[PDB]
C-alpha cells in the first residue's frame, strides 16, 4: 500500500514533524 | 534535478531552522525536482515506528522521483568508491552514502547533503555536492 | 538454498579460526547452494582496499548465485522490518541486515549468520536462521 | 570488469586471506 503522493502544502507541513535519529545515529546504531 | 541525501531530509524533519531544512523547504516550495534514491527512502522510513507516520512519509517521498538502484552495478561501484576513499585516508561511514554517490555519478547529478562523508567522496572521486552545514 | 550473511563470510575470510569459518568452508567444499544478496557482496568487497583482492573476491562471490534485490519493494520491506523490530524493543543495527531479511522472506530461504540482529528479526518477523556463534 | 567465477579449490584458498573490519565495525565505522 502506497497512498496518494502529498501535495505541496501537505509536504511543507511535515517540516519539523520529528525524527528519532540523528544522521550520525542512523549510520551507526 | 538533484539527489537529496537522507541527512538533509532528516534535517528537514527534525527542525525548521537549520540551513539544510530551510533549503529543502525552499526546494519543495518551488516544485523543484528532487531525486530520492530508494536507499534514502529506506533510511527515512525507519525514523518513526508508527505505521501511520511511516505511511505519511512514504507519501511524502512519492511526491518526488523515487529512483531504484541499478541492480548489482551500483553496489559494485559503491564498494569501489569506499575502497578508493579509504586508500585516500578517508573511511566513509556508511555504505548507503556510497550507493547514493554511485547513483549520482551514474546519472550525472549532484548530491545535496549535510554529511562530511560526501565531501570525502567528492575529494577522491569528484562527486558534485551541495553541502548544507 | 540459503543466504549467507556478510558476518559468516567475514569469519571465513578473517585469519581467525571459528565455527562460522569452518561452516562456510564445509559448505563451499560441498558445492552447496549459497545465495549472495548484492548488499552482502557490497559489504564484503570493502574489507580490503587492494583492487586485485577486491577483484578476486568479486570472482569468489560470482561462483555462487548473486541475487538482485527487488527494486523499491525490498527497501520498503527492510524499513517495515526495522520498524516492527523497534516496536518490539529491538533496534536492528544495520538496514543492510533488514534488506537481507526482506529478500529472505520474499524468496523463502533461511539466513546463515553470526549476528544477533537476525535473531531479533527472527523473533518479530519469523525469519528462518542458522546462527553460527 | 568481472573475472571468471572461482573454482572450488580456488575459493577454498581464500579462507583466512584477511578482512580489515569485524562485522560490528562494518555495521558502524
Ligand atoms: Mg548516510
Ligand atoms: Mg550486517
Ligand atoms: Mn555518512
Ligand atoms: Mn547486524
Amino acid at each position: 500500500l502506497v497512498g496518494e503522493p502529498l501535495g505541496r502544502d501537505e509536504a511543507l507541513a511535515l517540516q519539523g514533524s520529528g525524527f528519532d535519529f540523528s544522521n550520525d545515529e542512523i549510520e551507526s546504531f | 534535478a538533484m539527489i537529496v541525501d537522507t541527512s538533509v531530509w532528516i534535517a528537514y524533519l527534525s527542525t525548521s531552522e537549520s540551513l539544510a531544512s530551510r533549503w529543502l523547504a525552499d526546494r519543495i516550495a518551488a516544485d523543484s525536482t528532487v531525486i530520492v534514491p530508494e536507499v534514502v527512502m529506506m533510511e527515512l522510513l525507519i525514523g518513526k515506528t508508527d505505521e501511520d507516520t511511516a505511511a505519511l512519509r512514504r507519501r511524502l517521498l512519492q511526491r518526488f522521483a523515487i529512483e531504484p538502484l541499478a541492480p548489482v552495478r551500483d553496489a559494485e561501484d559503491a564498494a569501489a568508491i569506499h575502497r578508493r576513499c579509504r586508500r585516500g585516508g578517508d573511511t566513509v561511514r556508511s555504505l548507503i552514502d556510497c550507493q547514493v554517490a554511485a547513483m549520482a555519478l551514474r546519472i550525472g547529478v549532484a548530491v545535496a547533503h549535510r554529511d562530511r562523508d560526501y565531501e570525502a567522496i567528492r575529494t577522491h572521486c569528484g562527486l558534485r555536492t551541495e553541502p548544507l552545514f
